[PDB]
């Protein structure tokens, strides 16, 4: 189980680690007994009015053909040690 | 009369023929501000008749072009024409998308289109007689004579610590009129590299380098009617063809045939090197006159060749000499080449003095730790 764990649940434990690096994240700063102040000022935000942001055409593109060329190259590599 | 094109600005400058070679030249490298060149190989095959197979794109481009991109070179490719050549330039910007390898485009004025236009500062030219290749960043428009001596201009010039630059010149299924164009290049010194699988005039050259009777009176008509057969040509056309190929074979030592097809295990800078060093061994035999080659050689990392060639037992090297390509072989932290080195004559105890050791310390790389390390403590 521990043999297991040393592969499968470390791997896991990792998966924790992303999960709660996640969740901390999506949490604003003040505590427990403040958040009774950052939730009223968000909804009141809300009432009144990261990882997704993404480049423009240009930048991105370079980005799109140069992991092309990793690819090729790994794979030319791939071939070699065949 | 220098000026842009602002399509993607590139340079143009109009030259008449029989013009000082040494005039372009130094424009070029001053008004240009292009990198000293460690290499040049100048195309003379474009015939858009036939395509391009895979065993020639492959190797010929790819595998080319992806070594030469480590050392930098010039390409004499002929413009404003339908051709490979728009295959190359493009290949060559999307290699450098991802020392440099750039590409001169000149051609004879007359047959571009919308010439008058140009005549009269971006000239606006978009075409839909052939029309220009926009693809191509500098021209020299006009011509034979002019590429035959600007070849023996660079093949001369010095720019060297005194180095040679090298030539070759790249035959690729052309049509027979190039016949001439290489003729006189015979006399003019400078190797060939003839691709035997090529499929136009190459043809007919690899087969007929070697024979019994390397006469040909009438075998070359033979030839010339198999491949392109299309083409009738009269007798008397042939009779001087013959005499102008005798003359031709009568150098072996200048053109090297090669077949990619049997075996490509031999990659295209193996060939080059290896041709460059079988006409620079006619030549003469000092030392210094094998030292632009040798320095092609540690950027390959072809140590087997240098080792066969180079080092064979012919050219007798000094401690002297071998300061300068032991200092780029350090640099370049190429360990199989240092020991050739210092087994070849070359000696640690009056090489490296305290002089030579700052120098050696100051070329570290600046991204490296240990530079900055010392700009730090300093
Ligand atoms: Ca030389």
């Amino acid at each position: 189980t521990f043999q297991v764990v040393q592969g499968n649940a470390d791997m896991f434990w990792k998966f924790q680690r992303y999960h709660l690096i996640v969740e901390y994240h999506g949490r604003p700063a003040l505590a427990p007994p403040f958040i009774l102040l950052s939730h009223l000022s968000l909804v009141l935000k809300q009432v009144f009015r990261h990882l997704e942001r993404d480049l423009p055409d240009p930048v991105d593109q370079k980005i799109i053909t140069w992991e092309t060329v990793q690819k090729e190259n790994f794979l030319s590599t791939m071939e070699k040690r065949r | 009369c220098k000026g842009e094109v602002n399509f993607k600005r590139s340079k143009f400058v109009k030259v008449p023929s029989n013009v000082a070679p040494s005039m372009l030249f130094e424009l070029l490298l001053t008004e240009w501000h292009l990198p000293a060149p460690n290499l040049v190989v100048s195309l003379v095959g474009e015939e858009r008749l036939f395509a391009m197979k895979s065993w020639l794109r492959d190797v010929l481009r790819k595998g080319l072009v992806k070594a030469a991109q480590s050392t930098g070179a010039w390409i004499l490719t002929s413009a404003l024409h339908v051709g490979l050549a728009r295959h190359v330039g493009q290949a060559v910007r999307d290699h450098s998308l991802a020392v440099r390898v750039v590409a001169i485009g000149m051609a004879s004025l007359d047959r571009i289109l919308h010439r008058q236009l140009l005549d009269g500062t971006p000239i606006h030219y978009p075409a839909d007689l052939c029309p220009l290749d926009s693809n191509l960043s500098h021209f020299i428009l006009v011509l034979a004579e002019l590429q035959l001596s600007l070849e023996k201009h660079i093949s001369q010039q010095r720019t060297g610590s005194s180095i040679q630059i090298p030539v070759l010149c790249l035959l690729v299924n052309g049509d027979p009129s190039t016949l001439e164009r290489m003729s006189r290049a015979v006399e003019q010194a400078a190797p060939w590299l003839i691709l035997a699988g090529s499929g136009g005039i190459a043809d007919v050259l690899a087969a007929l380098v070697g024979q019994p009777h390397l006469l040909v009176p009438q075998v070359t008509e033979k030839q010339f009617r198999e491949k392109f057969p299309s083409e009738c040509f009269s007798w008397e056309a042939i009779v001087h063809w013959t005499e102008l190929l005798q003359n031709i074979a009568a150098h072996p030592h200048l053109l090297t045939v090669y077949d990619f097809e049997q075996e490509g295990s031999e990659d295209l800078d193996t060939v080059i090197l290896k041709a460059l060093v079988k006409a620079c061994k006619s030549h003469s035999r000092d030392a210094q006159d094998y030292l632009d080659e040798l320095k092609l050689a540690v950027a390959w990392d072809r140590v087997d060749i240098a080792k066969s060639e180079i080092f064979n037992g012919d050219v007798e090297w000094k401690s002297c000499d071998l300061e300068e390509v032991m200092t780029d072989a350090l640099v370049s932290n190429k360990p199989d080449f240092v020991r050739l080195f210092v087994d070849s004559g070359a000696d640690m105890a009056e090489f490296l003095t305290y002089g030579r050791l700052q120098q050696l310390y100051h070329s570290v790389s600046p991204k490296s730790l240990l530079f900055e390390l010392l700009e730090r403590k300093h």
